[PDB]
């Protein structure tokens, strides 16, 4: 810890604080991760032994770079990479010049090929939201913050129920499905290219009831055509009223035709004929994609 | 099938890679094979007793042979290890991981919480926190998509022959979760159905009936000899209803290869 000079705090989790550090030696700017240890109660969280081990088999452009673990018999310190900032800060940052669709498009088609990558090595991200997701300056997004992830198994089995952001969570967990897959990620991640979009939250809920009620209201209430399976589900209700679908050209208007197709196939009701991050990354709304630089 | 062979390819390069040395034992001055085989016997009983997934209890025996591949270990610590180990799985692999209290009691006082936890970080170092290991249990769930239809006695039968593989390291560390697993379904299948290896599983793992016979010629033993072994807990464990009895089904005379 000696070679590392702290700059400045850059945040605050459960299990300790977050510092940008330099390299005293090399130069090189890190963000460090401090993770204390309940060393006479708990010991090393659950959540760090997940994150540092999943994040030690993730080695892809699009997903941060964890560079050391440095141990203590008191604290753990996860050396990553350092990143400008998240997505969250960065739309909030745009609130008057906006986001170019070319830089959304980039953005969207990184974050994916970083999503096929922890899917392609079982891992399920299970919290990805504009906050968990880092940016630089150059116009590179990675995947970050994998304190909820989890290996998964083929076929999956029954996993943590209370695990996305509520307006980045799927309507199979929010109607309590047995099983979720890969596809909770596919839905958060569309979720996230609307709000790019827009700029604002695709549905932000004020609770599980409301957060349904607000993509039924959006999609168009699910039923058996759309959703072999719905009706029989823990927690759906036959008394749901029953919504018409609004046109995307209205839900995500700065949005072309192509875009809007791609959306709706991330947004898909039934978690199995929603699309996957490999499929996606063929859509025709990626014909085009460059790599720009955000203004910062 | 959505990344099904992209896991699949995944898991048999990591499997290679989390590997345990097959010829630790004799390299350990103070520990053996049958200590080792009342170790995870005691594991089993542990994973029964807390309810635990049986993913858990696979992940910790990877991590035990691991470590024992790399220090020395006396004895007297040979159950500070395997409590390190089952704890760090737990806490990987389970929704509801017992707390360290629970890891303490079940020692049933040989050891202090401290001791438990000191050994919790010093197992992650030696491992260099490298958790996420294949298991055989990872690859049999793999090969059961393969079944047409899914018959329950031959999964449950498959998970208990995969599971005694994990008592005796003579001669199972030797072979690859995802061998030990081909072995474990063909065996369990042709013991239930009278069936064989789907060609569907010689396509997927490029596993044929002859490069699965040697460890298919040591499980069937293990199946023949297991009311007879010193180790018992894994037999109880699947007699019963859960498993739908399959402990108390008979084994082969000949498998005819
Ligand atoms: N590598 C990094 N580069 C730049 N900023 C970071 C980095 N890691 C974390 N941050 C900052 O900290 C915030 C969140 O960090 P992160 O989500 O990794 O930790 P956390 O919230 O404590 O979660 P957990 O401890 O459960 O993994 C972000 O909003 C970001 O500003």
């Amino acid at each position: 810890m000696e070679n590392f000079q702290k700059v400045e705090k850059i945040g605050e989790g459960t299990y300790g604080v977050v510092y940008k550090a330099r390299n005293k030696l090399t130069g090189e700017v890190v963000a460090l991760k401090k993770i204390r240890l309940d060393t006479e109660t708990e010991g090393v969280p659950s959540t760090a032994i997940r994150e540092i081990s999943l994040l030690k088999e993730l080695n892809h452009p699009n997903i941060v770079k964890l560079l050391d673990v440095i141990h203590t018999e008191n604290k753990l310190y996860l050396v990553f990479e350092f990143l400008h900032q998240d997505l969250k800060k960065f739309m909030d940052a745009s609130a008057l010049t906006g986001i170019p669709l070319p830089l959304i498009k980039s953005y969207l088609f990184q974050l994916l090929q970083g999503l096929a990558f922890c899917h392609s090595h079982r891992v399920l991200h299970r919290d990805l939201k504009p906050q968990n997701l880092l940016i630089n300056t150059e116009g590179a997004i990675k995947l970050a913050d994998f304190g909820l992830a989890r290996a998964f198994g083929v076929p999956v089995r029954t996993y943590t129920h209370e695990v996305v952001t509520l307006w980045y969570r799927a309507p199979e967990i929010l109607l309590g499905c047995k099983y979720y897959s890969t596809a909770v990620d596919i839905w958060s991640l569309g979720c996230i290219f609307a709000e790019m979009v827009t700029r604002r939250a695709l549905f932000p809920g004020d609770s599980e009831i409301d957060q349904l009620f607000r993509i039924f209201r959006t999609l168009g209430t699910p039923d058996e055509v759309v959703w072999p399976g719905v009706t029989s589900m823990p927690d759906y209700k036959p008394s749901f009223p029953k919504w018409a679908r609004q046109d995307f050209s209205k839900v995500v208007p700065p949005l072309d035709e192509d875009g809007r197709s791609l959306l709706s196939q991330m947004l898909h009701y039934d978690p199995n004929k929603r699309i996957s991050a490999k499929a996606a990354l063929a859509h025709p709304f990626f014909q085009d994609v460059t790599k720009p630089v955000p203004h910062l | 099938p959505d990344y099904h062979e992209d896991i699949h390819t995944y898991l048999r390069e990591m499997e290679v890679k989390c590997k345990p040395k097959v010829g630790y034992m004799k390299k350990q001055p103070d520990i053996t094979n049958s200590m080792r085989a009342i170790l995870v016997d005691w594991l089993v009983e542990v994973g029964e007793e807390y309810k635990l997934q049986n993913e858990t209890l696979h992940l910790a025996v990877n991590y035990i042979d691991r470590f024992l591949s790399s220090m020395s270990v006396l004895r007297g610590k040979l159950q500070l290890v395997g409590t390190a180990a089952m704890l760090l799985a737990s806490k990987f692999e389970e929704i509801y991981p017992p707390e360290v209290a629970e890891f303490v009691y079940i020692t049933d006082d040989t050891y202090t919480k401290k001791q438990v936890l000191r050994m919790e970080h010093l197992v992650l170092k030696v491992l260099t926190f490298d958790l996420a290991a294949p298991t055989v249990n990872q690859f049999l769930t793999q090969y059961f998509l393969h079944q047409q239809p899914a018959n329950c006695k031959v999964e449950s039968l498959a998970m208990f022959l995969g599971e005694l593989s994990l008592i005796d390291a003579d001669p199972y560390l030797k072979y690859l979760p995802s061998v030990i697993a081909g072995a474990a379904f063909h065996l369990a299948l042709y013991t239930v159905t009278g069936q064989s290896w789907p060609e569907s599983l010689i396509r997927k793992t490029g596993y044929t009936l002859e490069s699965l016979k040697p460890c298919l010629m040591d499980l069937h033993q293990t199946y023949l000899k297991a009311p007879q072994h010193a180790q018992q807990s894994i037999r109880e464990k699947y007699k019963n209803s859960k498993y739908h009895g399959v402990s108390l089904l008979n084994p082969p005379e000949t498998l005819n290869l």
